[PDB]
RNA sequence: CCUAAGAGUAC
DNA sequence: TTGTCATTTTGCAGGTACTCTTATTCAATATG
């Protein structure tokens, strides 16, 4: 599903809607959404 | 944050003269003025570009990465 | 006074 | 806007930047500098208001 | 970009990198080239791939 | 004035209730005050 | 005092001011975005049907 | 150097300052006050009172149960834990600040108290005195009474003992100084509240109309008691020409001003001679006796203590006491209400009588024109309540509420004979909610603005906010006593000018200590007790005051002061204690209370070896301090406390500063007596009796003013402007800004440390976290586009990164439990089954309703998708069906803002409901209208930007980054700007750093000589060529580097226009604010200007068509708007008037209609008529 | 949405 | 058949625009 990263473990997790937001590796309750896969364009100016 | 690529006023490339500047300051125990003159920064625009830079990126690198691979 | 600084008076 | 000269009718000149631009000589009645002063613009919405604004 | 710098920060720094332009007259402006966004007649493509191992 | 303001009209016997446009709604403060006035009026009427 | 003697009005803009030696005394420079926001209602007349149609 | 005892130089003092800031820090007062509150004040609050006794009498109808019980509850020691957080599942774990900030928690630690419950029983025998005994049911057992918020880096915080590496691990910036609370994830700082000191007698003259001429008052208060303010006033009735000059005292809870002699007789001093002895200490002072005779003449009617007590009771405002108990009532007034700060017990009547005599003595001295009336603005008479005392009084009130609740619960459960439980008794929500409410909101109760959101725009801004003092409300003036304690030029320009102050760099606030050891020292060393003091036998006796309490007299004040100074200089007395000896007034005052503001100073002793006064500090101590600093960056450590404990430096506050002589610098003022004409003129004061020496004059400045280069070469308002404006400078506020979800953040791309730098700015970490850039500035009338404070910025320089910035904005959104199963849900709303969906595109939202980082977002786009359940089965609006069970509560991006989404953070709140934060990043590039300023108050906006080829250029091809108008210089007299430009040019050429410290011996002539040695014109002028034509400019241009700040006021955040938009629901007028697409205010005096212009139709159009035009119907019979108008059916009818053919329509502002309807609702008829009934 | 408070810009 | 003079109570409002952020909405005992 959608990917998140533990704010402390820096590990990758996949979360569904019904999943409680925790890191299975350590138990941290703060997660950051993963970087988008669609390309990003920047003007070098 | 990190050394600017070019001098703001004249546009001389100074982003490749930061590590050389630090090496001259540390290894050779040269004062700042002589080290700046050695690298070829003769106009005081470039001299203030390199002399007054604060390398904050080291501090940023101290924290653990948010996304670690 | 005033107000401020009624009147005086009133 | 302490006096009537601090509220005057100007002619629009459309310019490509995000600031109101005015002549230097008209800053004295407005008591205006360019150190961050903001100014206000009102547009008449009828021919009568437009005409009396331009003629008075 | 998992670094400590913002993406447009690095983009600006890259835009300030001087590149060889001895034969720049043989390249065409992107505005007057028939390609869609960029092609070989009007651009040069570089790739920066770095890892902190 | 004989027609527009007689002295006995300074005593309130009927309160004109303003329409909801005056006190638009979370009720307005005026609505709560009018509710309090009605409650007091009903209490006094029942006591009498 | 807060709604009758003075009130908030439509068709008004506010922004920072800058000086321009190349503007006339009675001219004011208006940002293009402000000019695109503020509008004037012009009655359709035989004398100005063409330009109003073009603006539409 | 080589000599260990050689005198120090002016350069050596910076080592001392370095040691000071190595031990204290910048926010030492906050942490010290909080540590004092936690370590000692909480225990004192708990132990004082808080012993609930409930005596349930026997109420014995029959003698079989004539037993009276007594339940008592006492509170023992208090334990404060490390900060921890609860959870929805009940799991409790350690909480760190960079988790509470993200999760909107409160960085608080639980409080527990050892509660001991005892019960006593006695036999209720009438007549016999009850005797209560233990039943051996002694139950004790800590209980949770609430949570105390903990400021960061305090002794009870996780970061107090953290190292730099640990701080990096915990996502905490090592440069962060702490001293603030985290309330609901927001950083709150307690502004130091200024107040007048207590227990000090102040005498003030009164105006001519008033009958009282002089008033002597004391704001009596006791620290270790009820902490209540009782104001005693002693007033001298009658003007100068009046004859009946009677002195009267305003006792508390008394309706009238009792004559003073009545009070003396009530206290127990009957004879007139003894009263006058208690008042006047000089027999020869016949003027005071003559002025005081009316008082004894007035009081001759009462010649007995009981009579005076009866008189006071008769004047007592209670009026509910019988005649014989009035004596007792008066006794209670004179014991527990009259001068509480002296004592609350009985048997100390003589002390209070002596203090009253002293107050009357001060009043008569002021009335006799022997002393001036007390200055209310004297900073030594002021106290700054820090976090400690504020939290202490708030917690005292809150715990009193809790213990009253405990007593009420105990009474309820014993009267109903139910079982007693401790958990059901205590309500930790009381303390927790009270503290959280007081810290979360500005108000301090159940004052305003006591707690403020910590300013995080720039590092210097944060430092200035953490050292800020506010005075509740000429008090706005900069007083003389403010020297070295508050910044001379750092204050807001608005209504708070002078009221809001900032601490000096080296100024500290005392935390308060126990005065018992000092009283014991005084008694041991020969202080005469006040009880057996007879002024006649000891005429020239120095009165000794401790915390405003006259404790006695001493006959040899010189030796006493010398030994007290020795004890304080070896650390036996706490150095915060201030001791003042007034020789002329023959007084000795010792202050140990909290809130006193002091500063450190060098100590100057006789130094018989050199035969002249010299500093106690020598080159050996400087060498040891340097060695310790070098080791920190193996020998014995030598810190600031080492200097303090060996009598090298001293802490002096304003009161003690009154009685000392200070040398400005050691090298010029200590030694006894062809000069450089470029140097400024200084004097030697022609006097050698100094007691102290300034560590450095530049330490009188605050945090913001220490950034100014050469502040002594500027006009003072310019320094004030820069002090207020550097807080708005843009830079790097913290190093860990990448892991903080702040609401707004601004970061420079390339911060540069100044070329012109001060010695004091390397303790403020300004060279590590700069907030500006060194721009090549030319002062020239180049094109006319930099007139009236405008500037010309180099477009090519902007293209290369000059003053470019990052801007982060964070949006927070929670899901809330509207009911048991009415939980909100973060999701992507669908137009099929959602109401009130915004016009912004929802496409960028993925399944969970949160835009993944990296996606570009423009204005009005939805970034957080949230829906809430509603009641189904409703049909309306044309397209509302039973499927629309969800109402949209999404959060769109700001209308005027756009950028790249940087980061999104999902977590659980305190209640356990998921909530998110979305931080979006954009880049601000300087453009026309952005505000920039030098460090000398030279603000200005960018007029125009020229490319490099169009700018004027020197012979070396250097073009300026900025061009500023010459006309900004002469009127503003910012000479420091020019001097700093010259110094920066020299520093850039030579590679050194320009020492722009204020009071150094750095002159323009020397800088010019160095610049000429570098091959440039000595005064900084350069021959420049016009960019357009290449021809030489006839005038040479002042040219060189200068440090500029980019201010927070950008034009893109201020531009606003509105043709037509949302209207206010009540008045049907445009809404307020550019954030709401509001309208501009056409105020009263704009209308006055338009009236002066004579444009009536334009005014009508502004007030009616532009804002609110309403058509309303009235009738010609009654002018009221009570006309029922069915427009479609074309039927107009005013009920009551019973007319249908006499109706008019008028166009009036909707505000006017609302005003008329409100007048009608207020029983007023504003009848509107359309024809004249009277001739003009 | 309302209210309150605080900070700030130009006078 | 008229002046007299000498204490005690009487009401208050503070410039013009404009920007931003933060918190909070009565808690708790009591009856349906
Ligand atoms: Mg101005
Ligand atoms: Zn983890
Ligand atoms: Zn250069
Ligand atoms: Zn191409
Ligand atoms: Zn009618």
């Amino acid at each position: 599903t959608l990917k998140y990263i533990c704010a402390e473990c820096s590990s990758k997790l996949s979360l569904s809607r019904t999943d409680a937001v925790r890191c299975k590796d350590c138990g941290h309750r703060i997660l950051l959404k993963a970087r988008t896969k669609r390309l990003v364009q920047f003007e070098a100016r | 944050m990190i050394v600017p690529v070019r001098c703001f006023s004249c546009g001389k490339v100074v982003g490749d003269k930061w590590e050389s500047y630090l090496n001259l300051l540390q290894e050779d125990e040269l004062d700042e003025g002589t080290a700046l003159s050695r690298l070829g920064l003769k106009r005081y625009c470039c001299r203030r570009m390199i002399l007054t830079h604060v390398d904050l990126i080291e501090k940023f690198l101290r924290y653990n990465p948010l996304e670690k691979r | 006074t005033x107000p401020g600084v009624t009147x005086p008076g009133v | 806007s302490l006096h009537k000269m601090s509220m005057m009718a100007h002619r629009v000149k459309v310019i490509p930047y995000s600031t109101f631009r005015l002549n230097l000589s008209v800053t004295s009645p407005y008591n205006a500098d360019f150190d961050g002063d903001e100014m206000n613009l009102h547009v008449p919405q009828s021919e009568e208001t437009r005409a009396e604004l331009s003629q008075l | 970009n998992t670094t400590v710098l913002a993406d447009e920060f690095i983009a600006h720094r890259l835009g300030l990198i001087p590149l060889q332009s001895m034969d720049i007259e043989q390249l065409e402006y992107s505005r007057d080239c028939f390609c869609e966004d960029h092609c070989d007649k009007c651009s040069v493509v570089l790739t920066l791939q770095a890892f902190g191992e | 004035n004989e027609v527009f303001s007689r002295p006995e009209w300074m005593i309130l016997t009927c309160l004109p209730v303003p329409p909801p446009p005056v006190r638009p709604s979370g009720e307005d403060d005026l609505t709560f005050k009018l509710a309090d006035i009605l409650k007091a009026n009903i209490s006094l009427e029942t006591l009498e | 005092r807060g709604n009758l003697m003075g009130k908030r009005v439509d068709f008004s803009a506010r922004t920072v001011i800058s000086g321009d030696p190349n503007l006339e005394l009675d001219q004011v420079g208006v940002p293009k975005s402000i000019a695109k926001t503020l509008t004037y209602p012009e009655v359709v007349t035989p004398y100005n049907i063409d330009r109003l149609t073009q603006l539409v | 150097f080589e000599d260990e005892s050689a005198p120090i130089t002016a350069e050596d003092s910076w080592a001392v300052i370095s040691a000071f800031f190595r031990e204290k820090g910048l926010v030492s007062q906050q942490l010290d006050s909080f540590n004092q509150f936690v370590d000692y004040t909480l225990q004192d609050i708990i132990c004082e009172d808080s012993t609930l006794i409930l005596e349930q009498l026997a109420q014995h109808t029959t003698e079989s149960d004539n037993i009276s019980r007594k339940y008592e509850i006492s509170f023992g020691k208090i334990y404060v834990t490390k900060p921890m957080v609860n959870e929805s599942d009940g799991v409790t774990h350690a909480l760190y600040p960079q988790e509470a900030r993200l999760r909107n928690l409160t960085y608080s630690s639980g409080l527990f108290v050892d509660v001991k419950k005892r019960t006593y029983e006695a036999i209720d025998v009438p007549g016999r005195e009850l005797k209560y005994e233990l039943i051996a049911e002694e139950s004790e057992g800590k209980v949770f009474i609430g949570r105390l918020p903990i400021m960061l880096r305090s002794k009870n915080c996780y970061l107090s003992e953290a190292t730099e590496s640990d701080l990096y691990k915990l996502k905490e910036c090592p440069f962060d100084m702490g001293g603030y609370f985290i309330i609901n994830g927001s950083e709150k700082v307690l502004i130091a509240q200024e107040r007048s000191a207590g227990n000090i007698v102040q005498v003030f003259k009164k105006a001519a109309p008033s009958p009282i001429s002089h008033v002597a008052e004391i704001r009596s208060a006791l620290e270790k008691g009820s902490r209540f303010i009782s104001t005693l006033q002693v007033k001298l009735y009658g003007r100068e020409g009046s004859s009946a000059r009677t002195i009267k005292a305003t006792l508390p809870y008394i309706k009238q001003d009792i004559p003073i002699v009545i009070i003396f007789r009530a206290l127990g001093i009957i004879p007139d001679g003894e009263i006058l002895e208690h008042i006047c200490y000089d027999v020869n002072d016949w003027q005071m006796l003559e002025m005081l005779k009316p008082c004894v003449e007035d009081g001759f009617v009462i010649q007995d203590r009981e009579t005076a007590l009866d008189f006071i009771g008769r004047r007592g405002t209670a009026l509910g006491i019988k005649k014989e108990k009035r004596i007792q009532y008066a006794k209670d007034i004179l014991q527990k209400e009259f001068l509480p700060h002296i004592t609350q017990l009985e048997g100390f009547e003589s002390r209070k009588a002596f203090f009253l005599g002293y107050m009357i003595n001060r009043l008569l001295l002021c009335a006799l024109d022997r002393k001036d009336q007390d200055d209310r603005d004297h900073f030594g008479k002021k106290r700054l309540d820090l976090a400690g005392p504020l939290l202490a009084q708030l917690f005292k009130t809150l715990f009193k509420k809790l213990t009253k609740d405990i007593f009420r619960y105990m009474q309820r459960t014993v009267e109903e004979a139910h079982d007693f439980n401790m958990k059901l008794a205590i309500n930790a929500k009381t303390i927790t909610s009270g503290l959280k409410y007081a810290l979360a909101t500005g108000n301090w109760g159940e004052r305003a603005g006591v707690s403020q959101v910590l300013n995080r725009y720039t590092y210097s801004s944060t430092l200035s906010h953490l050292r800020r003092t506010n005075t509740p409300i000429k008090p706005r003036q900069l007083h003389n006593t403010h020297w070295g304690l508050v910044c001379p030029a750092e204050t807001p320009e608005g209504q708070a000018c002078g009221l809001v102050k900032n601490l000096s760099l080296m100024s500290c606030i005392s935390v308060g200590t126990d005065p018992m050891p000092i009283i014991t020292f005084l008694s041991e060393w020969g202080m005469e007790p006040l009880e057996d003091y007879v002024p006649h036998q000891s005429p020239d006796a120095t009165r000794v005051f401790v915390n405003g309490v006259w404790h006695g007299v001493h006959r040899n004040p010189a030796r006493l002061m010398e030994t007290l100074r020795t004890l304080r200089r070896k650390g036996d007395i706490n150095p915060e204690v201030s001791m003042i000896r007034d020789i002329r007034e023959k007084e000795l005052k010792i202050f140990t209370d909290a809130g006193r503001v002091y500063r450190p100073l060098f100590i100057v002793e006789d130094d018989e070896s050199l035969g002249h006064k010299e500093l106690k500090v020598r080159k050996g101590h400087i060498a040891k301090l340097m060695a310790t600093e070098y080791q920190d960056i193996d020998v014995e450590e030598y810190t600031w406390s080492s200097l303090l404990n060996e009598g090298l430096v001293e802490y002096i506050d304003a009161e003690e500063e009154e009685s000392i002589l200070i040398a400005m610098q050691p090298e010029d003022l200590e030694p006894a007596e062809d000069v450089d004409p470029a140097k400024r003129i200084r004097v030697s004061h022609h006097a050698t009796t100094f007691t102290h020496c300034e560590i450095h004059p530049s330490m009188i400045l605050g945090v913001a003013a220490s950034i100014i280069p050469f502040p002594d070469h500027n006009q003072s308002p310019r320094n004030t402007y820069q002090s207020a404006m550097g807080k708005q400078a843009m830079g790097v506020f913290l190093t860990n800004y990448n892991v903080r979800m702040d609401t707004m953040a601004n970061i420079l791309y390339y911060p540069q440390k100044p070329l012109g730098t001060t010695r004091a700015m390397e303790y403020l970490k300004f060279r590590e976290l700069p907030a500006g850039q060194n721009a090549i500035v030319a002062i020239a009338c180049y094109s006319g586009y930099n007139q009236e404070d405008s500037m010309i910025m180099n477009q090519s320089s902007i293209d290369r990164g000059l003053f470019r910035s990052l801007f982060f904005r964070s949006y927070m959104d929670q899901e809330k439990k509207y009911g048991m199963s009415i939980t909100e849900t973060f999701e992507k709303p669908q137009r099929t089954n959602t109401l009130r969906m915004k016009h912004g595109t929802y496409d960028k939202l993925d399944d969970d309703g949160l835009i993944a980082p990296g996606v570009r977002v423009s204005g009005e786009d939805v970034i957080i998708g949230k829906t809430t359940p509603i009641s189904p089965d409703e049909e309306e609006l044309g397209q509302r069906t039973a499927y629309h069970s969800k109402r949209d509560a999404s959060t769109p991006l700001r209308s005027t803002e756009n950028g790249i989404v940087d980061q999104v953070l999902v977590t659980t709140n305190q209640d356990g409901l998921k909530f998110v934060k979305v931080r979006v990043r954009t880049t601000k590039i300087p453009q026309i209208g952005d505000k920039f300023a030098s460090r000398h108050g030279q603000k200005g906006t960018i007029g125009i930007t020229y490319r490099r080829e169009d700018m004027p250029f020197t012979a070396e091809g250097i073009v300026p980054d900025l061009i500023i108008n010459p006309h900004a210089i002469p009127s503003r007299m910012t000479v420091a700007h020019l001097i700093e430009c010259l110094l920066s040019k020299v520093a850039a050429l030579s590679g050194n750093e320009g020492d722009a410290s204020p009071f150094t011996d750095i002159t323009v002539e020397g800088i010019s000589k160095l610049l000429r040695e570098h091959g440039y014109q000595s005064r900084g002028f350069e021959v420049m060529y016009n960019g357009h034509t290449g021809k030489k400019l006839m005038a040479q241009i002042f040219f060189g580097p200068t440090y500029y700040q980019r201010l927070r006021h950008m034009v893109d955040d201020k531009i606003h226009a509105r043709a037509r938009g949302p209207m206010q629901v009540l008045t049907r007028q445009p809404v307020e604010g550019r954030s709401r697409d509001g309208g501009l205010r056409f105020g009263e005096m704009e209308r006055d200007c338009m009236i002066a212009h004579g444009a009536a139709s334009f005014l009508k159009e502004r007030l009616m068509e532009a804002s609110d035009a309403f058509r309303v119907h009235i009738c010609g019979i009654c002018g009221l708007m009570t006309v029922i108008a069915k427009l479609n059916h074309n039927q107009f009818e005013c009920k009551g008037c019973d007319n249908k053919i006499d109706i008019y329509q008028i166009h009036i502002p909707y505000a006017a209609k609302l005003l008329f309807q409100e007048l009608m609702a207020m029983n007023i008829t504003p009848r509107l008529y359309t024809d004249r009934s009277r001739d003009f």
